[PDB]
C-alpha cells in the first residue's frame, strides 16, 4: 500500500542562513504516532514539555537542562500500567502548567517544582489546549463539551454543549478569547462565541460549506483555534471556508473556499495557513484575497505555521523543517531535524522556536 | 474556412468567431502587436467566455431583446452584431449573478462608515496588465511568471496589455476609466500610496496573478467597496473557473 | 450546394445531417456553417469536426469521439475490479459508446466514493487514455490505494471501576495487534463497532452497573484519514443489587413453573448475562409448552436510594404456529436429508423460535456452508401456519490442510492432508491424512458417515499406516510398521458427551529390536523363542481389537479453557482369534475451576491414567506401552523418558565404531547386562498436573486473555507391573508405582501467527535415575 | 481476443465456431460482437446466439441474465418460443448440477427450486405456445421434471418416516397426491402415508391408503 | 461442472398415469399448478431437435 | 503454522 | 441420543374440552388453529394429534377426531387422550 502521491519530494531550496538546533531535550517515546495537541510551552524561560506517557519536563529554555520533571501516570500493582494520555498541549500563563488527558482529567501542575496543584475530570478527552483566561481555563473536549474550570480550585465553573457529528476528525478547537467572549469551532462546522462568565450563547455561525458531498468524506471540523483581529474573529473548517466573522453579532465579514485543521497566524494584513492538502497558503486580511500559494509541500503532513525572525516555520511528518518566504512565499531555507517526523505545532516565544517530533525530543531553533 | 479553436465542457469555440472578434479589436486598435500573440490571446478570452457561459446558458435566463436595444442605441453585419451583444450582456449578467452570491456585504463596517476610511480623494484613470498562473503555480509557474512580470514592468504597456494578460479588459488595454482609491483591490492600495501620473507599478503578488498597473489621469462607500470586492472575486473566480474546466489547443 | 462529410466512421450519418442545418442544395455561408457546426457540438455528437476548402461544392471533416472498447483496471487491491466497472457503469460511461474528457474526473472521484466507503480514504486515481485505431481509445486506470485508515486507538472515557484496556480487549475492534500475537484486525468497520458498544454495554451490566449508560460514541479521523480514534464516552452507575424478580402479561397458566425459573438470591449483583439466561429460559419453556414467538421484557425498576434493580418481566405468549413444510434453499450440492437431520425444529410440529434458532446453528457447525438465514414465511390462507425456508449458500467444502509445525516432542512436525468433508453432497466426510514427526510417519484415509442412524450415531472407517521409529522417539530402538483398519460407531449419548465402540485389525512388523528385558519378555510370552543377536530381528503380527470410548466434553471455550472438564476414557481390547491378547485402558482428564469470576485465575487437574495387561498365556505389546514425560503428559521431562528403562543384552550390534558404546555392544567390551538409561515405556502409567492458570504479568490488558500463563506441577509415574524383580533385583525394580516423578515448572501459550505456541520451563526436583531432565519444553504450532 | 472487423465476417466467423464445436471462442466473439455494436443490425440473433453459446458453455448465470434481458426487451418476438425453452434448459441445467459427477445419487433429493422454475417456464411455454416446434420436446422434459419433484418430496417423505415424522410423512405425502397424482414417486409413496398413519394408530385413514395402494397397484 | 447436461439422455421417465380412487373415497384435488398440458407435435425429440438458434 | 486451503 | 420428537397441533388439554358438537370450522379453527392434518379422501374430519417422542422416554400421543359434515359443522368427536 502506497499514499495518494507519493509523499512531495523534498524541495532543495538553498537556505539563505544556516538553521540549527541550539538544544535538544528527549522525552519519553514522545505522544508517538497517536495524534495529539501536545506540544511544548514558554512562560519565562522555562520550556514545559509533556509526554503521553504523563512525563513532563520543565527545562531551561537556554541550554535545555532539566529544571523538573513529573510523572503523572497513575500504576496500580504490577499488573496493569495506566499512561496519563496527555493530548492536550501544555499551556504556561498564570505560573501553573495546564495539561489536557484523554482520560478526561486536566492536570495543573506547579511550575515551581511540578507538583498537580490540581487535577479535574471533564466530559471527554481534553484534545484541546486549556486555554487560560479572565482567571478561567477553557478545554474542548473530544465529547464536544467546552467546559471552562476555575484557575485555581479546579472545578468546572461551567459546561456548554456543542454539537458532534457522527464522524469528525482527531482534535478539537482550543477556545479564544477576547473582550469576555469565548470562540471555539465546533466539530460540525458552528463557531460558537459564548460569555466568559456562564457561557450562555452569543451567537453560532456555521462556516463550512461541507456537508454537500453527504458521505463520511466531507467531515465539516472547525479543529483550529480562531484568531481575533480587530474585533474580527478568522476561523478554519475542514473542506470548509476560511472565513472572517463579526465577533460581537458573528455575521461573516468574509469567506474563501479554504479548509483546513492547522493553526493560521493573522497578523498585520496578512494571514499565513496550512490547507488540509498541506498547502502553506498566504492572504489577505481585509478580502481573504489569497496573496500566495505553496503546493510544493502538498500531502507533506505538515505542522501548524509559526512566525519566527520574520519567517514562516512549517514541521513535516519526516522531522523536516521548512522555512517559507513571509513575502513571495519561496523556501527560504531548509533543514533535516528528525527522522520520525514532526505532527504538533511549534512555538515561536521569547526569540526561541521550540517544536517536539513524533518521538517527543524537544528542539530549539535558531535562525 | 470555420474550424475549431479549442473544446470546453460540452461547448466548442470556433474560429470564426476567434477571428471575428481578432477583427473587433483591429477595428477598435490604440495599437496591438504581432497577430500570432493576438491570436492565442483571442482564443484564451473565447475559451474564458464560453467556459462561465456553460455557467449560465444551461441554467440562467436569456437576456431580453429591447432592453439590448436600447443599450446598443445609447452607445457592418448586423445579424452577426446583434448576435456578439447578445452573446456578451449575458455573460455579464450571468459573472455579477455568481459574484454577488460569492460576497457579501454587511451594513457594518464592511460598510466602512468610519465614508472618509482612508482619505478616496479624486477619480484616477488607470490601467491593469494581469498575468494568469495556476491555483497552484508555486513548481515554476510563479518562477517564470515572475521573469515575465519582471520584463513586462522594466519595458513601461499597450503592447503588453494585449500580450499575456487575463482579464476581460486584455483586449482593451486593461482601461477602467474613472476610479476613486476604495474602489480597487485591497493589494492595489499600497500601490496606490506609491501611485503617480504615468507612474509604473511593478508586479503585485497574488492568488489570481501578478498584476501591473499604470495611472493615466488623475451609502456613497457602498458602491465604491462593492467595486473594489467585485473586482477581487471576479479576478478570484474566473481563475477558479478557468482551472475547473477541460481545455485543449488545436493546433489545426 | 453538396456536403461531402469525411468521417461518421461510426456514428450514422443520417444524425450528422439532421444535426448539420445546412446540406445539400441549400444557400451557403459562414454564418449558417458556423449555426451548423455549433448545433453539431451542441449534442455533442463529435469530438472534433473542420470544413476543408474544396473547389467543388462543400466538403466537411469529422471525428467522433473515441469509443471505449474495454476498461482496464490496475493497483485495485481492496476490491474488485468489476465492482468499480458497476461505478464506472452508474456514472453513465461504458463499454460500447464513446469516452468524454469531462467525465473522467467524475470517474476519479467516484473511485475515491466507493474507496471511502470501503474505508480506505485515501486511495489516489489515474487515467490513462490509449488511443486505438477506427476512434477508439482504452481507459486504464492506475489505482494508487493510500494506507488503510486503522484504529490509532480506541478510548473510553468514565470508566473508573475499569481500566481501558480491560474493557477494550473484548472489543473485536483492535487498536494494537502486535506481531507476535492473533488478536484480530485494525480496520474499523459501522457494524463491528456497534457491536463492541453492545459488548461493553454486557460488560457493565453483568458486573452490577444497571445504571451504565453509553453518553456518546465519537468516532474521529486523523488529519491525514489514517488513523481512527474511538471514544466510547460512558457513564458508569453503581453496583446495583437484584432484590426481587416478577413476572406478569399473560402466562398462559404457567406461572408456576416461570416462577420457579424465576429463583434469585437477594443482594446479589445485577447480571446482565443471567437477566438474559432466565429470559430465554422462560422463552425455551415456553416454546417447549408450543409457544412460537414467546415475547419476554425484562424491565428494571431501578431503586437509586436503596441501590437495587428489580426486575418486571413482562411475558406474552403469543399464538401457536404450526411448521407445515421446512423447505430449504441453496442446497444445490448437499442433499436434503443432509440439511434437515441437523434440524430440531420438526415440519408438522408447533412452530419453536428456539428449536430453529438450534437448527440454523447446527447446519453453521456443519461447515458445508457459507451463512445460513432462516424465513418463517407465512402460509398463504392459514392463521398459524408456517413455512421454515432455510437459505444455505454451499461452500468448497472440500479442503486441503498444509500444517508445519516444531516442537520437542516430536521434532519437526509435516502434516499435511485433503479431505472432502460432504463427499458428493451425501454427508460423508473422506479425506486422507498425513503426519511425519522425528520418530512418526502416520498415514490416514477416514471415510466417515456423520448420521448412520437417524438419531445421530455416526459410523467411521480409517486405513490407517504408522512407521514409528523407537529409536528417534528416546527410546530403545525398534521401528514398528504397522498398518490396518478401524471401523468405529460414534454414540452421541448426550449433548457434551460421546461414547465410541469399533473393531480394527491391525498388523505390526517390528525390525530392528534392541536386544532387552522387557521386549524379550513379551516375545518369550507370545511364544517365540529367538536368539538374543541379530539386532535387526523380525516380528509380525495380526490383531483385531475391540476399540471403546467415551468423550465427555464440558468445555465452555474450545481454545484457552476456563471452566468444564475433558474427560477421554479409551480401551481397547483384543477379540478371540488375534496374534495378542491383551487389553489397555487410558483415561484423559482435564478440568479447569474458574477460581474468579472473571475467569482470569483457573486451576487446571489433568490426569492421565492408563493400565494394560494380557489376558493370559500373553503379555502387552511393548510398542503399547504408556510414556510419560515431555510435553503436555510431564513437563520438564524427556519425551517419554519416564518409566521402566531398558535392560540391554549383551548383542553384537549391526554397526560399530570407537567412543560411541552403541548401546552396550559386544564389540565394545560388553558380556552382562547392562542399565541402560533409554526408557522403553510400562504398561501401566499415572500422571497428574495441577496447573494455575493466571493473567500474564508484564502485558497489555488489551490481548492479556490471548496468552495464557500458567505454573504447572506435575506429578507422574510410569511402571511395568509385569517386571521380573525376582531375577533381576540389582536393578531399580521397575514394578513400582510408588516412584513418582514430580516437576514443577512455568508455561506460556498463545495463538502466534505460526501457529499455537506453547513455551514451559519446569525443573524436575524429584526425579530417578535414567530421567533425562529436560528443562525447556517447547511446541511451535502442532496443528 | 477479438479484433473490431465489421459485423458480417464476425458474426460468419462466430457461426462457423459454433458448428465447429469449439465454444469459448464463440462466446468471445458473440460478446465482443454485441458489445462494440449494441442494438446493431441483427441484433436479436446475436443474442440468440449468445443465449445459446451460454447454455452450451455450461455458463449457466450468464444465460439466465441474457434470457432475462432478451425476455423484457422483446416481449413479443418470432422466436420467443425458443427463449423460454432456452431458460429452462439453463434451468434444468442448475438442477442437475453435480459437483464431480453425474452418478446414481441421482440429485433427486438436491435443491428442486430450479427444478421448479425449470418447470414453471415450460409450463409456460407449452401453455403459451402449444405448436411450437419444441412443444413435445418441453412436454417429455416437464414429465421428467414432475417425476424429479415428487421424488424430491419423496425423499423427504422418506427421511421423516426414518425420523419418525409421521405427521410430516402425512403431510408431504398429502402434498404429492394433490400436486404430484400421476408419479411413480408418489405411488412409492403411498405406503410411506400408510405406514405412517398405522404407526399413529389412525387406522380409519391407514385403511383409505391401504385400498387407494390396492387399486393402484 | 455442467458439461454431461449438454446430453442429459432423458426420456428414461415412466409415463405419468393417474390414481384411480377407490369406491368409498376420492383423491384429494389436484389443483394442478404442475399439471401437464396434452400439448403435442413433431418436436424430434432425443437429440434430433436443433437448438441451435433459428436466424432471421 | 496450519495450513488449509479450501479448494 | 435422539432429539424431541413433536408432531400435528399442541392441544392444551384445555381447549380441547371446549370443543362441543355444532360448532362451524371457524369456531374450533379458532380454538385450536388449523389442524396440521386432514381427511384428504373423506369428509372434513380434522384430525389433531398431539404427538411427543421424547429422548427415549416413550412416545405419548393425544388424537382428536373432528368429523365435521360437508355443510361445515361439527358432528363427531372421537377423542383418544393416549396412545391405544
Ligand atoms: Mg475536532
Amino acid at each position: 500500500e502506497e499514499d495518494v502521491v507519493k509523499m512531495s519530494p523534498l524541495p532543495t531550496v538553498e537556505n539563505q542562513f544556516t538553521p540549527t538546533t541550539a538544544w535538544s531535550t528527549s522525552v519519553g517515546s514522545g505522544i508517538g504516532n497517536f495524534y495529539s495537541n501536545l506540544h511544548p510551552a514558554l512562560a519565562d524561560n522555562v520550556v514545559y514539555a509533556a509526554d503521553r506517557a504523563g512525563l513532563v519536563k520543565a527545562l531551561n529554555a537556554d541550554d535545555g537542562k532539566e529544571i523538573w520533571s513529573v510523572s503523572l501516570a497513575e500504576k496500580d500493582g504490577w499488573f496493569s500500567k495506566e499512561p496519563a494520555l496527555l493530548s492536550g498541549g501544555v499551556t504556561v500563563s498564570g505560573g501553573h502548567v495546564y495539561i489536557g488527558s484523554e482520560k478526561a482529567q486536566v492536570y495543573a501542575l506547579n511550575t515551581s517544582d511540578g507538583t498537580v496543584a490540581w487535577q479535574t475530570k471533564v466530559a471527554g478527552e481534553a484534545l484541546s489546549r486549556p486555554v487560560v483566561s479572565d482567571g478561567l481555563v477553557l478545554i474542548h473536549t473530544s465529547n464536544g463539551q467546552l467546559q471552562a474550570l476555575n484557575e485555581a480550585d479546579g472545578a468546572v465553573k461551567w459546561t456548554v454543549n456543542l454539537d458532534m457529528p457522527s464522524l469528525s476528525l482527531r482534535g478539537e478547537s482550543a477556545p479564544t478569547t477576547a473582550f469576555g467572549a469565548a470562540v471555539v469551532g465546533g466539530d460540525n462546522g458552528r463557531v460558537s462565541a459564548v460569555l466568559m462568565e456562564q457561557g450562555q450563547m452569543i451567537w453560532q455561525q456555521r462556516i463550512s460549506q461541507a456537508t454537500g458531498s453527504t458521505e463520511i468524506d466531507r467531515l465539516s471540523d472547525v479543529d483550529t483555534t480562531p484568531v481575533v483581529v480587530n474585533g474580527v474573529v478568522f476561523a478554519l473548517a475542514y473542506n470548509g471556508n476560511l472565513t472572517a466573522l463579526d465577533l460581537r453579532s458573528g455575521q461573516i465579514m468574509w469567506k474563501r473556499e479554504l479548509g483546513s485543521v492547522n493553526d493560521f497566524i493573522v497578523d498585520g494584513n496578512r494571514i499565513y495557513l496550512v490547507d488540509q492538502n498541506d498547502r502553506v497558503m498566504a492572504l489577505t486580511i481585509d478580502g481573504g484575497v489569497t496573496l500566495w500559494t505553496q503546493s510544493d509541500l502538498l500531502h507533506r503532513l505538515l505542522t501548524s505555521p509559526v512566525l519566527y525572525n520574520g519567517n514562516l516555520v512549517v514541521g513535516d511528518s519526516e522531522g523536516y523543517l521548512h522555512w517559507i518566504n513571509v513575502e513571495d512565499g519561496r523556501f527560504v531555507a531548509q533543514q533535516k531535524v528528525d527522522s520520525s517526523g514532526f505532527q504538533t505545532e511549534p512555538v515561536a516565544a521569547d526569540g526561541k522556536l521550540l517544536i517536539q517530533a513524533k518521538d517527543g525530543t524537544v528542539y530549539s531553533i535558531t535562525r | 474556412v470555420d474550424c475549431v479553436a479549442a473544446v470546453v465542457n460540452n461547448g466548442v469555440v470556433l474560429e470564426s468567431d476567434v477571428d471575428g472578434l481578432m477583427q473587433s479589436v483591429k477595428l477598435n486598435a490604440q495599437q496591438l502587436p504581432d497577430d500570432a500573440t493576438l491570436r492565442h490571446q483571442i482564443m484564451e478570452r473565447l475559451i474564458m467566455d464560453q467556459i462561465i457561459l456553460q455557467m449560465g446558458q444551461k441554467m440562467g435566463v436569456k437576456i431580453s431583446d429591447e432592453q439590448l436595444d436600447q443599450a446598443i442605441a445609447n452607445i457592418l453585419n448586423y445579424n452577426t452584431y446583434r448576435n456578439q451583444i447578445r452573446k456578451e450582456m449575458i455573460i455579464s449578467e450571468v459573472r455579477n449573478n455568481e459574484v454577488r452570491r460569492r460576497i457579501t456585504i454587511l451594513p457594518q463596517e464592511v460598510e466602512s462608515l468610519a465614508v472618509g476610511n482612508q482619505n478616496a480623494s479624486t477619480e484616477l484613470n488607470l490601467s491593469h496588465i494581469l498575468i494568469p498562473l495556476p491555483e497552484n503555480p508555486t513548481s515554476d509557474q510563479v518562477n517564470e511568471a515572475e521573469s515575465q512580470a519582471r520584463a513586462i514592468v522594466d519595458q513601461a504597456f499597450g503592447k503588453l496589455a494585449i500580450a499575456h494578460s487575463a482579464d476581460q479588459q486584455a483586449l482593451n488595454g486593461g482601461q477602467m476609466g474613472w476610479g476613486r482609491i476604495q474602489e480597487l483591490p485591497g493589494i492595489f492600495a499600497q500601490a496606490l500610496s506609491t501611485a503617480k501620473k504615468g507612474d509604473i507599478v511593478g508586479p503585485i503578488r497574488s492568488g489570481v496573478g501578478f498584476h501591473i498597473l499604470k495611472v493615466n489621469d488623475l451609502d456613497r462607500a457602498y458602491r465604491m467597496l462593492m467595486n473594489r470586492k467585485f473586482s477581487e472575486e471576479a479576478a478570484s473566480w474566473m481563475q477558479e473557473q478557468r482551472a475547473s474546466a477541460y481545455v485543449k489547443i488545436l493546433s489545426n | 450546394k453538396d456536403i461531402h462529410f469525411e468521417g461518421l466512421q461510426r456514428v450514422a450519418v443520417g444524425a450528422a445531417l439532421l444535426s448539420m442545418p445546412v446540406r445539400t442544395g441549400d444557400t451557403v455561408n459562414d454564418e449558417d456553417i458556423s449555426n451548423t457546426i455549433r448545433a453539431l457540438f451542441a449534442t455533442g455528437n463529435f469530438e472534433d469536426v473542420c470544413v476543408l476548402r474544396d473547389g467543388d461544392t462543400l466538403l466537411v471533416q469529422v471525428k467522433e469521439r473515441p469509443t471505449i472498447a474495454s476498461i482496464t483496471f490496475s493497483g485495485n487491491k481492496s476490491v474488485k475490479d468489476d465492482m468499480l466497472k458497476q461505478n464506472l457503469e452508474a456514472s453513465g460511461v461504458r463499454v460500447g459508446e464513446s469516452l468524454d474528457r469531462t467525465t473522467i474526473a467524475d470517474i476519479e472521484k467516484g473511485l475515491e466514493d466507493f474507496y471511502y466507503s470501503v474505508g480506505k480514504y485515501s486511495a489516489s486515481v489515474k487515467a490513462v487514455v490509449t488511443p486505438l485505431p477506427r476512434n477508439r481509445v482504452d481507459l486504464k486506470l492506475v489505482f494508487q490505494e493510500g494506507v488503510s485508515a486503522e484504529i490509532q486507538q480506541i478510548n473510553i472515557v468514565g470508566n473508573h471501576a475499569f481500566t481501558t484496556d480491560e474493557l477494550i480487549s473484548h472489543f473485536q475492534l483492535r487498536d494494537e495487534v502486535p506481531w507476535w500475537n492473533v488478536v484480530g484486525d485494525r480496520k474499523y468497520q459501522k457494524q463491528k463497532l456497534a457491536g463492541d458498544l453492545e459488548t461493553l454495554r454486557s460488560y457493565y451490566l453483568d458486573r452490577g452497573y444497571a445504571r451504565f449508560n453509553i453518553d456518546s460514541t465519537q468516532v474521529s479521523l486523523t488529519p491525514d484519514k489514517k488513523g481512527i480514534y474511538v471514544t466510547v464516552n460512558i457513564t458508569e452507575g453503581d453496583q446495583y443489587k437484584l432484590s426481587g424478580v416478577e413476572v406478569s402479561g399473560n402466562l398462559a397458566g404457567h406461572s408456576a413453573e416461570i416462577e420457579q425459573l424465576t429463583k434469585i438470591e437477594p443482594g446479589e449483583l445485577y447480571n446482565g448475562t443471567k437477566v438474559t439466561k432466565m429470559e430465554d429460559d422462560i422463552k425455551k419453556l415456553l416454546g417447549r409448552y408450543g409457544y412460537a414467538y414467546p415475547r419476554v421484557q425484562s424491565m428494571p425498576e431501578i431503586n437509586d436510594a436503596d441501590k437495587t434493580v428489580k426486575l418486571r418481566v413482562n411475558v406474552d405468549a403469543g399464538n401457536r404456529f404450526y411448521v407445515r413444510k421446512i423447505r430449504f434453499e441453496g442446497n444445490d450440492t448437499s442433499k436434503d436429508a443432509v440439511l434437515r437431520r441437523e434440524m430440531r425444529q420438526m415440519e408438522g410440529a408447533w412452530l419453536g423460535s428456539d428449536l430453529v434458532d438450534q437448527g440454523k446453528e447446527r447446519l453453521n457447525r456443519l461447515g458445508f456452508f457459507e451463512t445460513v438465514d432462516t424465513d418463517t414465511q407465512r402460509v398463504p390462507g392459514s392463521p398459524d401456519q408456517v413455512d421454515v425456508v432455510y437459505k444455505v449458500k454451499e461452500r468448497n467444502t472440500g479442503s486441503f490442510n498444509f500444517g508445519i509445525g516444531y516442537g520437542t516432542e516430536s521434532g519437526v512436525s509435516f502434516q499435511a492432508g485433503v479431505q472432502q468433508d460432504n463427499w458428493l453432497g451425501t454427508g460423508y466426510a473422506v479425506g486422507i491424512n498425513g503426519t511425519k514427526n522425528d520418530y512418526q510417519t502416520y498415514a490416514e484415509l477416514s471415510v466417515t458417515n456423520p448420521y448412520f442412524t437417524v438419531d445421530g450415531v455416526s459410523l467411521g472407517g480409517r486405513l490407517f499406516y504408522n512407521d514409528f521409529q523407537a529409536d528417534d522417539a528416546d527410546l530403545s530402538d525398534y521401528t514398528n510398521k504397522s498398518y490396518g483398519t478401524d471401523v468405529t460407531l460414534g454414540f452421541p449419548i448426550n449433548e457434551y458427551n460421546s461414547l465410541r465402540a469399533g473393531l480394527g485389525y491391525v498388523h505390526n512388523s517390528l525390525s530392528n529390536m534392541q536386544p532387552q528385558v522387557a521386549m524379550w519378555r513379551y516375545l518369550y510370552s507370545m511364544g517365540e523363542h529367538p536368539s538374543t543377536s541379530d539386532q535387526d530381528n523380525s516380528f509380525k503380527t495380526d490383531d483385531f481389537t475391540f476399540n471403546y470410548g467415551w468423550t465427555y466434553n464440558k468445555l465452555d471455550r474450545g481454545y484457552f479453557p476456563t471452566d468444564g472438564s475433558r474427560v477421554n476414557l479409551t480401551g481397547k481390547v483384543t477379540i478371540p482369534g488375534s496374534d495378542n491378547e491383551y487389553y489397555k485402558v487410558t483415561l484423559d482428564t482435564a478440568t479447569y475451576v474458574p477460581i474468579d469470576d472473571d475467569h482470569k485465575w483457573v486451576v487446571l487437574g489433568r490426569t492421565r491414567w492408563g493400565y494394560g495387561d494380557g489376558l493370559g498365556g500373553k503379555e502387552m505389546p511393548f510398542y503399547e506401552n504408556f510414556y510419560a514425560g515431555g510435553s503436555s503428559t510431564v513437563r520438564g521431562f524427556q519425551s517419554n523418558t519416564i518409566g521402566p528403562k531398558a535392560v540391554y543384552f549383551p548383542h553384537q550390534a549391526s554397526n560399530y565404531d570407537p567412543d560411541y558404546d552403541y548401546e552396550c555392544a559386544t564389540q565394545d567390551g560388553a558380556k552382562d547386562l547392562c542399565k541402560s538409561d533409554d526408557a522403553v515405556g510400562g504398561n501401566a502409567m499415572a500422571v497428574a498436573s495441577l496447573e494455575f492458570i493466571t493473567p500474564t504479568p508484564f502485558i497489555s490488558d488489551k490481548y492479556a486473555n490471548s496468552v495464557r500463563t500458567s505454573f504447572f506441577w506435575d506429578m507422574g509415574t510410569v511402571w511395568d507391573t509385569n517386571w521380573d524383580s525376582s531375577q533381576y533385583s540389582g536393578y531399580p525394580d521397575y514394578s513400582d508405582p510408588s516412584n513418582i516423578r514430580m516437576s514443577a515448572g512455568i508455561a506460556l501459550q498463545w495463538m502466534s501467527p505460526l501457529g499455537p505456541l506453547v513455551f514451559s520451563y519446569a525443573q524436575p526436583f524429584k526425579k530417578y535415575d535414567g530421567d533425562k531432565a529436560e528443562q525447556f519444553q517447547f511446541n511451535i504450532g502442532k496443528t | 481476443e477479438v479484433p473490431d472487423n465489421p459485423p458480417n465476417e464476425i458474426y460468419a466467423t462466430a457461426q462457423q465456431k459454433l458448428q465447429d464445436g469449439n465454444w469459448r471462442q464463440a462466446i468471445t466473439q458473440l460478446e465482443a460482437l454485441d458489445n462494440r455494436y449494441p442494438f446493431g443490425p441483427y441484433s436479436q440473433q446475436v443474442q440468440l446466439d449468445l443465449i445459446y453459446a451460454y447454455y452450451k458453455n455450461a455458463d449457466l448465470p450468464l444465460a439466465q441474465a441474457a434470457i432475462d434481458r432478451f425476455i423484457r426487451l422483446n416481449p413479443t418476438h418470432p422466436n420467443i418460443d425458443y427463449v423460454m425453452y432456452m431458460r429452462g434448459l439453463t434451468n434444468m441445467a442448475l438442477d442437475d448440477s453435480a459437483l464431480q459427477g453425474f452418478f446414481g445419487v441421482d440429485r433427486s433429493d438436491r435443491d428442486p427450486q430450479h427444478a421448479r422454475a425449470a418447470f414453471s417456464d415450460f409450463s409456460k411455454l407449452v401453455r403459451g405456445y402449444p405448436n411450437s416446434q419444441y412443444t413435445t420436446d418441453a412436454t417429455k422434459r416437464l414429465v421428467f421434471l414432475k417425476d424429479r419433484l415428487a421424488k424430491y418430496e419423496y425423499s423427504v417423505a422418506e427421511y421423516y418416516t426414518e425420523r419418525g415424522a409421521w405427521v410430516a410423512v402425512v403431510n408431504r405425502v398429502e402434498g404429492m397426491l394433490r400436486d404430484y397424482p400421476d408419479t411413480q414417486a408418489t405411488r412409492d409413496a403411498l405406503p410411506l402415508m400408510e405406514n405412517a398413519y398405522r404407526q399413529m394408530q389412525m387406522n380409519a385413514q391407514a385403511e383409505k391408503v391401504a385400498k387407494i395402494i390396492a387399486a393402484n397397484s | 461442472k455442467r458439461q454431461v447436461s449438454g446430453d442429459e439422455a432423458y426420456l428414461e421417465a415412466a409415463p405419468l398415469a393417474e390414481l384411480h380412487a377407490p369406491a368409498g373415497m376420492i383423491l384429494p384435488v389436484t389443483s394442478g399448478d404442475y399439471a401437464i398440458p396434452v400439448t403435442n407435435g413433431s418436436g424430434a425429440v432425443g437429440k434430433a431437435l436443433d437448438i441451435r438458434p433459428p436466424a432471421q | 503454522w496450519n495450513w488449509t486451503k479450501r479448494f | 441420543y435422539r432429539p424431541d420428537i413433536n408432531q400435528g397441533n399442541y392441544l392444551t388439554a384445555n381447549d380441547v374440552s371446549k370443543i362441543r358438537v355444532g360448532m362451524t370450522q371457524q369456531q374450533v379453527a379458532y380454538a385450536l388453529g388449523t389442524p396440521l392434518m386432514s381427511d384428504p379422501f373423506g369428509t372434513n374430519t380434522w384430525f389433531y394429534v398431539f404427538r411427543q417422542q421424547p429422548g427415549h422416554e416413550g412416545v405419548t400421543q393425544q388424537t382428536l377426531t373432528l368429523t365435521f359434515n360437508s355443510s361445515g359443522v361439527l358432528t363427531n368427536i372421537d377423542n383418544k387422550p393416549a396412545l391405544s
